[PDB]
């Protein structure tokens, strides 16, 4: 429930962005169409709408439920 | 979510299209 | 070969420009725009060089643009 | 490496990153 470096391993349950937006569940395309399908990267834990770092990005992220904000970085507690 | 090629292109068209509406609208 | 039958779904022509003149980025490039219409992913879609294609049921054939600010755009193919 | 989960993971990322910079400069 806190992370390492980049969070390539975070499997925590935080589901909001650094600005408070509830994340969009990875297995939905609403409000945002995207290709981070879980069936596709099954080993990356694109579990519910939990923040995740599947792409060697700088820190966990997710897609926003706000239609105007495609995606944001999350704020995960560094351990 | 389906994994066939017809599904992927549909998501892609949907993607190209959402960013396009954002833009246009600003 | 060089005109449009319907919505361009079967169009294998050569035009490389958007309705407004911008030059198409090549399907095989990820520059200037990153994207996932990798030709090798959809070989049966004639995603060649940088020619306007309609591989995914869009209204008319389109393409990714070389202008940094316009990721993609509809092309203008003569209706046969 | 074009057709590998990792190759794709990196494209999907560039694109997020590109889409967000553009929106910035709007």
């Amino acid at each position: 429930e806190c992370m390492h470096g980049s969070g390539e391993n975070y499997d925590g349950k935080i589901s909001k962005t650094m600005s408070g937006l509830e994340c969009q569940a990875w297995d939905s395309q609403s409000p945002h169409a995207h290709g981070y399908i879980p069936s596709k990267f099954p080993n990356k834990n694109l579990k519910k709408n939990y923040c995740r770092n599947p792409d060697r990005d700088l820190r966990p992220w997710c897609f926003t439920t706000d239609p105007n904000k495609r995606w944001e970085y999350c704020d995960i507690p560094r351990c | 979510e389906k994994l066939t090629a017809d599904a992927e292109l549909q998501r892609l068209k949907n993607e190209r299209h959402e960013e396009a509406e954002l833009e246009r609208l600003k």
